[PDB]
RNA sequence: AUUCAUAAUAACUUUUCGAAUCGCAUGGCCUUGUGCUGGCGAUGGUUCAUUCAAAUUUCUGCCCUAUCAACUUUCGAUGGUAGGAUAGUGGCCUACCAUGGUUUCAACGGGUAACGGGGAAUAAGGGUUCGAUUCCGGAGAGGGAGCCUGAGAAACGGCUACC
RNA sequence: UAUCUGGUUGAUCCUGCCAGUAGUCAUAUGCUUGUCUCAAAGAUUAAGCCAUGCAUGUCUAAGUAUAAGCAAUUUAUACAGUGAAACUGCGAAUGGCUCAUUAAAUCAGUUAUCGUUUAUUUGAUAGUUCCUUUACUACAUGGUAUAACUGUGGUAAUUCUAGA
């Protein structure tokens, strides 16, 4: 049952210490690494089956490969995903295309969709607005209290420039 | 070992707490913050041991999530949450307001004030220090980074923080004569005036302090807060004004309006 | 009759957690451990809110008999005494059902066991069937 | 981990196991008083020692002294409260000279015989023990209780003791049942 | 007490950060455009303070033993200069250099049926014996070594290898 | 709670130990054991070896919901309730156990960091983002690439995982 491992060119098992991204390898713990034995990229007789996947079709219909096809799971989420799935625009209203499966419950039938994500919402804008405004106003906040902090130095300094120059 | 300590075993917690022996193998552990962990007073022991309005833990978790406290003008729902000196309990629900003032006995008294007295806090000057592009900030006793201070403010002096904003109304210099509290070793909760205070360059500054009856006491000026000047403190004292009467006068007052 | 004359001690109003809390003491001569039925009862007419808002715990009898000792909670009305009593004191009042939870060590060993599949795990009953099946 | 529970010991056993002096004198203690044990007396002398002992080094102190005016004081109050020591003679000195005579004087098993209300030690040990007495409202069955000379005029016959009332006791009420059953109605 | 805080200049960089995020309410205004402004929070983020700490570190203090009197210095022992490494000081390591360092005031070695302390037992006073063990500190997870992730572990209800 | 007694002699007085005597949060064991309260407890010998089960996970109004999940929802045809799984984030460095190592070492009290690191908490803090500007790039908002899931599998077996 060991699985294959591309980059291992040869045709038998090997103990490797496998780590996060890499095949035939799911940590657990974070920073966790497992030695693993892997079976080589090389085919040979070792091997109980080989997954291959048809690049160029042939002059005939295969009973259960080709002849069928299996209905996308999931369509689009994103907004411009959407915009390129359908192929609209860059600006254009993407809520209207938005695919829509219909679930039955006996009696009830209802409708899903999935939540749009990176949409332009006026909640969006107005925190846009708001982190803007915010920065705007503490940087004249901090320039007033400077002035503020600087005309009572200056006062200061003049209190005791007279009072050591006069007495 | 390995890192920072999370629990906080009883009979290792600070005991001006007053927590039981028996009852319980732990204390609450005083979260980070303001104040230091020995000098604190986690909002659980404050609600539920000084002020009997939680049985128990869960109450007052009960009582904090509703925000009905709120430790400086801010509700902090934690449960460990380490207020301390001066630190000013607001209770919106039974308009409470209390200052945490340790009594004459060194522990945190139950001291009831005014909305108009709630209104700010006292802070002692930690530090004094210019900031990045220049910009000079005083460091209090609570922690609070307090920008552009009047540069006649210097290390152990006290401002007054309007604590509606994080903004000095006015401040006290260290010098003899001023009114002081005693916020630490054995002399904790004392009151009186500064008499000198001697340098020892290089090592623990003292402070001689006497109070009304003229009892004088020796402190480090670690543990010295300026809280007024002579008299007409700018806080409400605690009963008893850090007076520290002896055992035998103590008794005596204790037979005394105990007979009426 | 028996002169229970039940009595309320310490008494402190709890706007917090919506409640006055308080000492009872019980003088039952003559008698044995009143309740805590006919305690709330009682109560619920001294305080005038209702027998549901109102709670009793501790009650300790003193040695020799004819007193007992516990701690009082009136709520300022049902709904808040629901919010705040624990779930084991309104089971108590049959204000709330004990809730049907398995064995602890039963939902330890069901957790322990589903820490062994990862995702669904249909997917892993599918392959088992289908492996066992041909 | 928590807190470890306190406690110490009530007694010391004497050096001596055998001496004729102190077995006799032990004896006629725990006869005068209808006491139990030698532990009963050997409790008493062992109070007596701590009394002793705090009162010794008070009285090393010199007078004056806080810590000596505050604790002698403290002791002078307690056992002329519980009534080992006198209303006068209210001195460290005095304290140094109380006897165990004078604590097992305080017992309530003593106290109960000497209120009328026993007519004997023994007596008074088992009406204590079976709930007969009550040193304010408050049963009290153990004979060592230490009244303290305000409880005097409080000890009395317990309110639900059948010498006290309401019930007219359980063998009494069994043997008024055959009575009843062998003549009628 | 400083080559401190901070500031300035010329540059530098596999250029760091400087909100493409979320909840509730959705007020105000005029070129009424589904336009301009706008609240109470949540979560992030730089840097400095603080809190929790961590690491290192100053002085003095430890049982029996001389049938243990000299020990360390080749493969750092002791100091200097420079560098490297580290979070940082430091023979921590490296190169070069010097010949130092401890010790009859008991070094070095050996033993311990030694974790250390707060403490415990007994005791007129002085003492004697004990403290694996409810708190504090330290160490370890069969024995070694090594490392990953992480602010933090040389982690073991983490991994790697050997026994 | 500053106490001694028996034993060398024919008798004596000494030295001197043996023996007795009393405690022990001091262990074990023997006999015995009615009540209440309190409550140590595989340290010593073996830091010897371990069957089995449990002891670390966690979701708020507030990161990601098309479960082909349940309730069905408050214009709600983008989503809106609850919400498995799985990404993401945080935690798993605390606790708990033991005393094997360890004799200026640990550690105690007392110092220092003007010799450093510090998640979190709390406070404060960011108008400057222009390659070489006289070559500015959607900002009413950039991109792909993956989990859970679909489906096809291998291995006696694992908290194994592969191909699409
Ligand atoms: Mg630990
Ligand atoms: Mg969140
Ligand atoms: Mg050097
Ligand atoms: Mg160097
Ligand atoms: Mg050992
Ligand atoms: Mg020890
Ligand atoms: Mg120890
Ligand atoms: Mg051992
Ligand atoms: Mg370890
Ligand atoms: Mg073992
Ligand atoms: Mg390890
Ligand atoms: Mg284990
Ligand atoms: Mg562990
Ligand atoms: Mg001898
Ligand atoms: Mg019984
Ligand atoms: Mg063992
Ligand atoms: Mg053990
Ligand atoms: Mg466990
Ligand atoms: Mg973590
Ligand atoms: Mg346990
Ligand atoms: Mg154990
Ligand atoms: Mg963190």
């Amino acid at each position: 049952g060991f699985p294959m491992k591309q980059g291992v060119l040869l045709p038998t098992r090997i103990k490797l210490l496998l780590t996060k991204n890499v095949s035939c390898y799911r940590p657990r713990r974070d920073g966790e690494r497992k030695r693993k034995s892997v079976r080589g990229a090389i085919v040979g007789p070792d091997l109980a089956v080989l997954a291959l996947v048809i690049v160029k079709k042939g002059e005939q219909e295969l009973e259960g490969l080709t002849d069928t096809t299996v209905p996308k799971r999931l369509g689009p989420k994103r907004a411009n995903n959407i915009r390129k799935f359908f192929g609209l625009s860059k600006e254009d209203d993407v809520r209207d295309f938005v695919i829509r499966r219909e679930v039955t419950k006996g009696e009830k039938t209802y409708t899903k969709a999935p939540k749009i994500q990176r949409l332009v919402t006026p909640q969006r804008l107005q925190r846009k607005r708001h982190q803007r405004a915010l920065k705007v106003r503490n940087a004249q906040a901090q320039r007033e209290a400077a002035a503020e902090y600087a005309q009572l130095l200056a006062k200061r300094l003049s209190e005791r420039k007279a009072e050591k120059a006069e007495i | 070992a390995r890192g920072p300590k999370k629990h906080l075993k009883r009979l290792a917690a600070p005991h001006h707490w007053l927590l039981d022996k028996l009852s319980g193998c732990y204390a609450p552990r005083p979260s980070a913050g303001p104040h230091k962990l020995r000098e604190s007073l986690p909002l659980i022991v404050f609600l539920r041991n000084r002020l009997k309005y939680a049985l128990n833990g869960r109450e007052v978790k009960a009582i904090l999530m509703q925000r009905h406290v709120k430790v400086d003008g801010k509700v902090r729902t934690d449960t460990t949450y380490p207020a301390g000196f001066m630190d000013v309990i607001t209770l919106d629900a039974t308009n409470e307001n209390f200052r945490l003032v340790y009594d004459v006995k060194g522990r945190f008294a139950v001291h009831r004030i005014t909305d108009e007295e709630a209104s700010y806090k006292l802070g002692k000057v930690k530090k004094v220090q210019l900031g990045k592009k220049g910009v000079p900030y005083v460091v209090t006793h609570d922690g609070r980074t307090i920008r552009y201070p009047d540069p006649n403010i210097k290390v152990n002096d006290t401002v007054k923080i309007d604590l509606a904003s994080g903004k000095i109304t006015d401040f006290i210099k260290f010098d003899a004569g001023k009114l002081v509290y005693v916020t630490g070793g054995r002399n904790l909760g004392r009151i009186g005036t500064i008499v000198h205070k001697e340098r020892h360059d290089g090592g623990f500054d003292l402070v001689h302090i006497k109070d009304s009856l003229d009892n004088t006491f020796v402190t480090r000026l670690n543990n010295v807060f300026v809280i007024g000047e002579q008299g007409k403190p700018y806080i409400s004292l605690p009963k008893g004004k850090g007076i520290k009467l002896s055992i035998a006068e103590e008794r005596d007052r204790r037979r005394a309006q105990q007979g009426l | 009759s028996d002169a229970v004359t039940i009595r309320t001690r310490k008494v402190i109003s709890n706007p917090l957690l919506a409640r006055k809390q308080f000492v009872v003491d019980v003088l039952h001569p003559n008698r044995a451990n009143v309740s805590k039925d006919e305690l709330r009862e009682k109560l619920a007419e001294v305080y005038k809110a209702e027998k549901d808002a109102v709670s009793v715990f501790g009650f300790r009898t003193q040695f020799g008999g004819g007193k007992s000792v516990g701690f009082g909670l009136v709520y300022n009305s049902v709904a808040e005494a629901k919010k705040f009593e624990p779930t084991y004191r309104l089971v108590r009042y049959g204000l709330a059902e004990k809730v049907e939870k398995a064995s602890r060590q039963q939902r330890k060993q069901k957790k322990n066991r589903d820490k062994k599949i990862f995702g669904t795990g249909k997917r892993l009953a599918k392959k088992v069937a289908r492996r066992n099946a041909d | 981990p928590r807190a470890p529970r306190t406690y110490s010991k009530t007694y010391s056993t004497p050096k001596r196991p055998y001496e004729s002096s102190r077995l006799d004198a032990e004896l006629k203690l725990a006869g005068e008083f209808g006491l139990k044990n030698k532990k009963e007396i050997y409790r008493i002398s062992f109070q007596l020692s701590k009394i002793r002992r705090a009162a010794r080094d008070l009285l090393t102190r010199d007078e004056k002294d806080p810590k000596r005016l505050f604790e002698g004081n403290a002791l002078i109050r307690r056992l002329v409260r519980v009534g080992v020591l006198s209303e006068d003679k209210k001195k460290l000195d005095y304290v140094l000279a109380l006897k165990v005579e004078d604590f097992l004087e305080r017992r309530l098993q003593t106290q109960v015989y000497k209120l009328g209300l026993a007519k004997s030690v023994h007596h008074a040990r088992v009406l204590i023990t079976q709930r007969h007495i009550a040193v304010g409202k408050q049963i009290v069955n153990i004979p060592s209780f230490m009244v303290r000379l305000d409880s005097e005029k409080h000890i009395d016959f317990a309110p639900t003791s059948p010498f006290g009332g309401a019930r007219p006791g359980r063998v009494a009420r069994r043997n008024a049942a055959r009575k009843a059953e062998a003549s009628g109605e």
